[PDB]
């Protein structure tokens, strides 16, 4: 099986940045008729793949010319001489010298300026409660970068167990991401204790910001 | 040239589905074509590829001997008949012919049944900005369509994706309006949940 | 060019 290794998982440009994607191939591949088969494609959200580039360094026909490709045998780089917005989304390299395969992709996202998240914690709604169980809501809304921790503490006691987490896809208009965390409990637990915490760590404080309430 | 794929849709573990890509614009027979996946979240998988006259193919060793793709050059349509489907083969499936690809058409293979959504407020429970929001819990497939005030809310909205949990979809949708709005002028989200034919509105209502 | 169509990994 042919590994694809495409060794940066996410990529933060500005617009008019010159970015590199590289794509390491596990064995050479350089086809017996002189010809190497590695492609690259991007993928903008919410539609489906499009070729930029075919066989190494060939430019597909409507793609604009700020991507280029290069490569030798196992190693190839996809270059955007100078990003812009329709070049957001996911790069995946894919090969067809040997069985085909695709690279896990890179993320091509906007940097931005560093912004706080606003921090939002929500009691379970009493209509809820007469079901079996009781969720716990944390949100943490626009901020820059992506990279945040989010830790429940319940009675002042860290809780890992019934939790998930959600993550929006960068915003086109203001580049921010917004996180929703989700604590599941059983109707008994959650009246079994008092002051329910959500600790969030972001690069923007040195401090957590804490939101809590009670019940 | 445009690829356009049909078939998709729900089943249980173990039952067959048949896709098929409708393929104009271009000299069908004369192009080489494939099958190509994405699991949701995740990347793209080759499924399956045939030569412009049949006679060669691919699968990979996942779906060897469940699978079985052919071409009618007659008809201009490519297929996929897809037996003993398992869980592992969710994703949406693609028809390209790699300078062009279809939108693709979804395959969701779970032993969940269709289920609406259970809709519950998300109000603070303690001049400004507040965030109010809409918990929709339990429905079976996606998606769910989350407005605020019919359209009238849409600046400060966050819908979040979908999490898995015990075959049921569990999604939070925020708005964010200035304190002198709420709870003095009324603030309700709708929830549409077209699987099963379901609408629901929930007024956010202070504790 | 675009796909290796006479790859030695296809089936008959």
């Amino acid at each position: 099986d042919i590994v694809l290794t495409q060794t940066t998982p996410t990529l933060s440009a500005t617009i008019g940045q010159s970015v590199s994607i590289s794509c390491r191939s596990s064995q050479s591949l350089l086809e017996s008729d002189g010809n190497t088969y590695l492609n690259w494609l991007l993928q903008r959200p919410g539609q489906s793949p499009q070729l930029l580039i075919y066989s190494v360094s060939n430019l597909e026909s409507g793609v604009p010319n700020r991507f280029s490709g290069s490569g030798s045998e196992t190693d190839f780089t996809l270059k955007i001489s100078g990003v812009e917005a329709e070049d957001l989304g996911v790069y995946y390299c894919m090969q067809t010298t040997h069985a085909p395969t695709f690279g896990a992709g890179t993320k091509l996202e906007l940097k931005r300026a560093d912004a706080a998240p606003t921090v939002s914690i929500f009691p379970p709604s009493t209509e809820q409660l007469a079901t079996g169980g009781a969720s716990v809501v944390c949100l943490m809304n626009n901020f820059y970068p992506r990279d945040i921790s989010v830790k429940w503490k319940i009675d002042g006691t860290e809780r890992r167990d019934g939790v998930l987490d959600s993550v929006t896809d960068q915003d086109s208009k203001d580049s921010t991401y917004s996180m929703s965390s989700t604590l599941s409990l059983t109707k008994a637990d959650y009246e079994s204790h008092n002051l329910y915490t959500c600790e969030v760590v972001h690069k923007t404080s040195s401090s957590p910001v804490v939101k809590s309430f009670n019940r | 040239v445009k690829l356009q794929e049909s078939g998709g849709g729900l089943v249980q573990p173990g039952r067959s589905l048949k896709l098929s890509c409708a393929a104009s614009g271009f000299t069908f027979s004369d192009s080489y074509l494939a099958w190509v996946r994405q699991a949701p979240t995740k990347g793209l998988e080759w499924v399956a590829s045939i030569t412009n006259s049949g006679g060669r193919f691919y699968y990979r060793d996942s779906v060897k001997g469940r699978f079985t793709i052919s071409r009618d050059n007659a008809k201009s349509t490519l297929y996929l008949q897809m037996d003993s489907l398992r869980s592992e083969d969710t994703a949406t499936y693609y028809c390209t012919r790699m300078d062009y690809w279809g939108q693709g058409t979804t395959v969701t293979v779970s032993s969940a049944e269709t289920t609406a959504p259970s809709v519950y407020p998300l109000a603070p429970g303690t001049n400004s900005m507040v965030t109010l929001g809409c918990l929709v819990k339990g429905y079976f497939p996606e998606p769910v369509t989350v407005t605020w005030n019919s359209g009238a809310l849409s600046s400060g909205v966050h819908t979040f994706p979908a999490v898995l949990q015990s075959g049921l979809y569990t999604l939070t949708s925020s708005v964010t309006v200035p304190s002198s709005t709420w709870p003095s002028q009324t603030v309700t989200c709708n929830v549409a949940h077209p699987a099963s034919s379901t609408k629901v509105d929930k007024k956010i209502v202070p504790r | 060019q675009l796909i290796n169509t006479n790859g030695s990994w296809h089936v008959n």
